[PDB]
């Protein structure tokens, strides 16, 4: 008894916009900025997951790292 | 009708289908073609090729093995393409065995096709195939003997298999020598199968007996500028670190600044790094450091003036066989000496070998690795000397891996042949005379290996067949007279593994290619 | 043949209907439908030779010079070079058997091959090509109906798997692997049993990764019970053989961490530059301590790494495996029972796999390696590791273990199963004549047409078996009508009795009934073209 | 699936014949249930004609099976009143599978 989640979302790492360019001075920061791309990441995952939905559709790609994501989370994604 | 005999022809310009005789006949020629190439390389006796390459750099080999032979000839019959498959697939297996397979096959094909036309089906020849390979296996097995628990017999048995080896190849000149350092070179390796551990260097020049086994070990690397050249109880770090302007691994890292003088600033600190790396690996206690990457001149200036002894480009197989001849541990980061082995070796000089200088390293700890000089008159000598070495190592290695022996000079194909006679007068049908068949291409193989010599090859088989019929089951071909004789007296042994591999490839080829009725060709792409 | 138009006009003005019209080709009506019979009629004779066990291979070589020898109708007819179009649709036919089936791939070809046959005759006597079709429809109702009548089921539990082994055996006695006969049947068999959804009633085939090594003998070909990897540890110092491996299965390259997007990272400084450097020591000493404490004995990634993580696992004693592949990572989560982790902060106990041996292995005088994980609780995924002494038999040996596969996969789907060796056939013709003379209308000869021709099976078994056909087949033939035994077939490896159901020879009834229905929907297809249109050259 | 039908004097003769889906009878039997007891088998005749008896009664039997229509008839004398019950007729179908033997209601004396 499903309900499924249709989306048009690209749900992987990837660049936060094609024009956008980080500027850090601290390995802190840098640090700081790699989780917060796994951040948004997970963040976006997290919100798929508790819609309740168990089905996953994308118009667009859908990463190994959500893929597993909703495989650990006994979800379906396509 | 048929696919190609219609009134419409159901191929695209430039294709074909052989029907069940043409395609028969294509395949047994084919077959039969690469055999008769490859034998009159088979045995003591045997004769060597010229390779004779006509591409643009027409390379030029002078070669006895026949996986090399049929690997370097261009082929266009498929069922001779499988032949050359399977003989290269006996030369991965195994390092012997590579002609006697291709022959093998070639006579059961030859046999075969002589079936066909008495009107026998290629499944009732297959079966009785089969049923013979069944009994030459069982008999091969029973005819073996093992002799890895005694280790003097062993080390008799080793020397015995790697003479019979080499007596077909170019060093059979020198057999009693290369004999020797195959044998030490194997039992140099301490039982691991590691071939790459065994290096062969071909210095042009000199005899083919001036080659030798270093008793330690030999490295064609250079040293540093302002380092040492010799090293007494050399202490060892093997690693495969950058020390060649070894940059941050984060890859967005730029310098970015406002003043020249931070430019330099943050060059003397690269520079600083670069130097704590150096001291950090001073700090293992070393006298030598072989590096499987680069050496810049900077960390070289520091070795040097630190009196290390600092070789520089090593590759993997250099810094793996370093490891196993001295006992180090290839490192990559040097915040734990304590955990880190170093490698030793009593001394550690450079060495001429023709006009080129070599890093020598004696008196090692392990020597589980080995490095063998290669001296000939030509580059065909050479490259022929290590084909050879290379094919008598690894029967050495299958033989440490399975201590299993068994007789040469045709003794164990004319066993196989006397069980697969049995079978074959103990049952009935027109299996029996596949059977038959089966044996006659056994049989075969020692009078090729004898044709080859010059003697009376059906007289010599003839004798061998009743010995191995009265139950003389150590009968063989003695070459040095060209008699039969006694394998076990004479040191005439194979590896069990590399006569059942034989044995086996050969009937799963000729097999295969029995099987086929039809070879539908696809247009060139040309 | 003929032209599109040859008139050019009754005023003698330009008569231009068609592109390139005078270049162009068309046959039209009875003489397209007998150049379409003899084609289809070309490429069955080719296949009905390797029919049977008593069969016999096609060596096929493509447009680079690779030979394949093969049994398989669908490879032989995939690497066929055809240009004819009703030959292509043979081709697309025996291709949608595999497809469905995975066996039956010959038979398709050979038994519409056949029924074109018997309507080229049935053409020349004035019948309607429509009516035809229609009376092969017709009866191949009938048959289907019968084959559900005669069929017999079998059990498809993991206790007693001798019926499913039979199959098994029946599939494969046609394919050079019958020297290992009951070997390759038990792996299959084991296979599909153990990576198959029972209840689902589905079988997963990524789940089961074959892989073959020239080397060794077709005998060493055995079943893995875990996952074989064609890669070896990172470091040579490294241990070979690591025993109750707890694994961590990573897709983070053990490598400083890297944003996706454009960043540029400033360095302004001296303290910078040192900051910048203690940090990647830092995060390497960090991941390699993070995956020790998880308390994993050997790690998995599918990124590679460099030699400072390298030399830390090896110091660490942490053995590693890298540049895995992700369907392999995948099969070694499955197969282990771990969960992959895409990085190191996510990693904790229970997301680990373990398998009871972890080795890397040798093949002689090569320097390749492979990586073996085996010895999982329940591993769902499985490896047939075939061995042999040529990559021909190597590639016929994986195709042949498909098909046996696919057979026990269509037995799990569906477990009836009717008795082959032609006896099937024959009772289907059996059947097909008898609702033929209580048909009144002008399709009994269709009807009558559609027997003679699924009657060619038998007759092509006993050929390839030597036998004489017409005696052989009505011998079996009367004895069936006679003793009512759908079960009496041809006798190809002449072990005496006729009796299928003794000799285990065991087909599967969704497998009878596709290869039937495909070749009626085919033949009905091609009988329903009567006019071609080609391009010229 | 495999329809059957079946049909005093202290000799009996008693009919059972069968219909349906089926492409062979295997084997045909005769039963009897007395109340309260347990079903033994009559008779029953195979195929190839061979019948065997059961031993609280034997060599007074004439069960005949006509192939042609796959019925068969039972001819049983020297009744007695211990004969007295429900007589049933087996039928073992196409391949001999346990699911594969039909009962009929049965016939009582
Ligand atoms: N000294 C010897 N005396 C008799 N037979 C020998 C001797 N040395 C080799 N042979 C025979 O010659 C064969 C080896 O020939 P070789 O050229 O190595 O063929 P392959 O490459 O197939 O191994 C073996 O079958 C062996 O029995
Ligand atoms: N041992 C056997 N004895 C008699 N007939 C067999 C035997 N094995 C297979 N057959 C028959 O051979 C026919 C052809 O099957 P085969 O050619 O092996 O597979 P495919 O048709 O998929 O290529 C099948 O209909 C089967 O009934
Ligand atoms: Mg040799
Ligand atoms: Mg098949």
């Amino acid at each position: 008894n499903p309900k499924i989640a249709l989306l048009n979302v690209e749900l992987e790492l990837k660049a936060e916009k094609d024009n956008a360019e980080i500027r850090v001075h601290t390995v802190e920061d840098y640090q700081a900025i790699v989780d917060a791309e796994w951040n948004i990441l997970y963040d976006k995952l997290e919100k798929i997951h508790h819609s309740g939905a168990k089905v996953v559709l994308s118009k667009l790609p859908i990463g190994d790292v959500a893929t597993q994501y909703f495989a650990d989370r006994d979800m379906f994604c396509a | 009708a048929s696919l190609s005999l219609a009134p419409v022809n159901i191929f695209k310009a430039g294709a074909d289908e052989e029907r069940a005789e043409t395609a028969r006949l294509t395949s047994f020629i084919g077959a039969i073609a690469i055999g008769d190439l490859v034998k009159s390389t088979l045995g003591p006796k045997g004769m060597d090729k010229i390779l004779l390459s006509s591409g643009r750099d027409a390379s030029l080999m002078v070669t006895n093995d026949g996986a090399t032979i049929l690997k370097n000839i261009g082929v266009d019959n498929p069922a001779a393409k499988v032949l050359v498959d399977m003989s290269r697939v006996q030369d991965d297996e195994v390092g012997d065995g590579t002609t006697s397979v291709t022959v093998l096959a070639a006579e059961l094909l030859r046999e075969a096709e002589s079936l066909i036309a008495k009107k026998i089906h290629p499944q009732t020849i297959i079966a009785g195939w089969r049923e013979a390979t069944k009994a030459a296996r069982e008999a091969l097995l029973s005819s073996a003997v093992d002799h890895g628990s005694d280790e003097v017999k062993f080390r008799q048995d080793l020397m015995n298999i790697a003479g019979t080896t080499l007596s077909s190849k170019l060093l059979t000149h020198h057999k009693d020598h290369f004999t020797k350092l195959a044998v030490e070179a194997v039992l140099r390796l301490k039982g691991s199968g590691n071939l790459e551990a065994i290096h062969i260097i071909k210095k042009l020049g000199g005899s083919l007996a001036d080659s030798y086994l270093d008793e330690g070990f030999l490295l064609d690397k250079k040293i540093g500028v302002n380092q040492p050249k010799r090293i007494e109880n050399a202490k060892i770090l093997i690693a495969n670190t950058g020390m060649d302007t070894d940059k941050i691994k984060i890859f967005g890292s730029r310098v970015r600044v406002d003043s020249t003088a931070k430019v330099a600033e943050i060059e003397h600190a690269e520079k600083e790094k670069m130097k704590e790396k150096v001291e950090r690996i001073l700090k293992h206690g070393i006298n030598c450091f072989i590096n499987r990457q680069l050496i810049y001149n900077y960390p070289e200036q520091l070795f040097g003036a630190a009196g290390v002894m600092a070789i520089e480009h090593a590759d993997f197989a250099g810094v793996e066989r370093l490891a196993l001849v001295t006992g180090g541990e290839i490192a990559s980061t040097f915040d734990h000496p304590e955990l880190v082995k170093l490698g030793s070796c009593k001394l550690i000089e450079e060495v001429m070998i023709g006009e080129d200088k070599l890093i020598h390293f004696s008196g090692v700890a392990l020597g589980e690795a080995c490095t063998i000089v290669l001296r000939g008159a030509t580059q065909q000598i050479l490259d022929e000397a290590e084909r050879s070495l290379h094919d008598a190592l690894c029967v050495l290695a299958q033989t440490v891996k399975d201590s299993r022996t068994v007789y040469g000079g045709g003794c164990s194909e004319m066993l196989m042949a006397h069980a697969v006679t049995q079978l074959a007068n103990r049952t009935p049908g027109k299996e029996a005379v596949a059977m038959e068949s089966y044996a006659k291409a056994l049989r075969m193989l020692p009078t090729i290996i004898a044709d080859n010599a010059g003697y009376d090859s059906a007289d010599l088989v003839a004798q061998l067949r009743a010995a191995h019929s009265e139950g003389n089951t150590t009968a063989g071909l003695d070459m040095r007279e060209g008699t039969i004789g006694d394998m076990a007296i004479l040191g005439i042994t194979e590896s069990f593994q590399v006569k059942r591999q034989v044995l086996l490839s050969a009937a799963e080829a000729a097999e295969v290619i029995l099987r086929v009725d039809n070879i539908i060709k696809a247009a060139p792409r040309k | 043949a003929s032209m599109g138009t040859l008139a050019f006009d009754e005023y003698g003005r330009p008569f231009l209907i068609i592109k390139d019209q005078d270049r162009k080709s068309r046959l039209m009506g009875l003489e397209a439908l007998k150049s379409h019979i003899m084609a289809a009629k070309a490429v069955a004779n080719t296949m009905r030779t390797s029919l049977g066990p008593n069969g016999l291979d096609k060596m096929m070589v493509d447009k680079d010079g690779d030979v394949t020898v093969t049994n398989d109708g669908a490879t032989i007819l995939s690497m066929m070079d055809v240009d004819h179009q009703i030959a292509k649709l043979m081709v697309e036919l025996s291709k949608s058997q595999d497809d469905e089936i995975g066996d039956g791939t010959t038979g398709v070809v050979v038994l519409a091959g056949a029924l074109l046959e018997e309507a080229e005759q049935l053409l020349d006597r004035g019948i309607h090509p429509i009516r035809i079709a229609d009376g092969y429809e017709q009866a191949a109702r009938v048959a289907i109906e019968h084959l559900d009548k005669i069929s017999d089921s079998v059990l498809v539990d993991i206790k007693d798997t001798e019926p499913l082994i039979q199959t098994a055996k029946t599939t494969l006695g046609s394919k050079v692997v019958n020297s290992c006969h009951r070997q390759m049947a038990e792996i299959a068999v084991n296979a599909v049993l153990t990576v198959a959804d029972m209840e689902r009633r589905d079988v997963d085939f990524e789940l089961i990764k074959v892989e073959g090594k020239v080397g060794g003998r077709l005998e060493d070909t055995k079943l893995i019970k875990g996952v074989i990897v064609d890669k070896d540890f990172s470091h040579p110092q490294m241990p070979k053989k690591v025993e109750d491996a707890k694994i961590a299965i990573l897709t983070c390259p053990f490598e400083p961490p890297k944003p996706k997007t454009k960043h540029k990272l400033d360095v302004t400084s001296v303290e910078d530059y040192k900051a910048l450097q203690k940090y990647e020591k830092e995060k390497f000493e960090e991941m390699i301590q993070q995956i020790k404490e998880t308390g994993a004995n050997l790690a998995i990634c599918q990124w590679g790494f460099d030699d400072e993580a390298n030399h830390l696992l090896l110091q660490n004693n942490l053995p590693a495996v890298r540049w895995v592949g992700g369907p392999e990572i995948e099969l070694i989560a499955i197969a282990t029972g771990g969960r992959i982790v895409p990085r190191f902060s996510e990693l904790t106990a229970e997301k680990l796999g373990f398998a009871g041996l972890v080795q890397e292995i040798s093949f002689g005088t090569t320097k390749d390696k492979m990586l073996v994980i085996e010895q999982c609780k329940n591993s769902r995924a499985v490896t047939i590791f075939i061995r042999g002494g040529n990559k021909m038999i190597i590639e016929e040996a994986k195709r042949s273990l498909h098909d046996a596969l696919c057979v026990i996969r269509n037995l799990i789907r569906d477990n009836r199963v009717v008795y082959g060796g032609g006896a099937a056939e024959i009772s289907c013709a059996l059947a097909v004549s008898q609702e033929a003379d209580k048909c009144p209308t002008l399709e009994q000869y269709a009807m009558r047409a559609f027997a003679d021709a699924l009657e060619v099976i038998p007759m092509a078994l006993s050929e390839n078996s030597g036998m004489n056909p017409i005696q052989t087949m009505t011998e079996v033939r009367a004895r069936q009508v006679k003793e009512m035994n759908p079960a009496l077939g041809i006798d190809c490896l002449h072990k005496g009795t006729n009796d299928m159901k003794q000799q285990h020879v065991i087909e599967t009834l969704i497998g009878k009934k596709q290869q039937i229905s495909l070749a009626t929907q085919m033949v009905r297809m091609i009988l329903k073209i009567d006019d071609i249109r080609k391009p010229g050259e | 699936q495999v329809q059957l039908v079946e049909s005093l004097v202290q000799s009996l003769r008693l009919s059972c014949g069968a219909s349906g889906t089926f492409f062979r009878i295997n084997d045909m039997g005769w039963y009897r249930q007395a109340s309260g007891k347990q079903r033994e088998l009559v008779a029953s005749i195979t195929r190839g004609g061979t019948t065997d008896y059961a031993d609280s009664v034997k060599g007074r039997f004439t069960i005949s099976r006509d192939n042609a229509k796959n019925t068969v008839y039972l001819q049983m004398n020297s009744l007695k009143p211990e004969d007295t019950a429900v007589y049933y007729c087996k039928a073992n179908r196409n391949w001999g599978r346990e699911w594969d033997d039909y009962w009929g209601q049965g016939t009582q004396v």
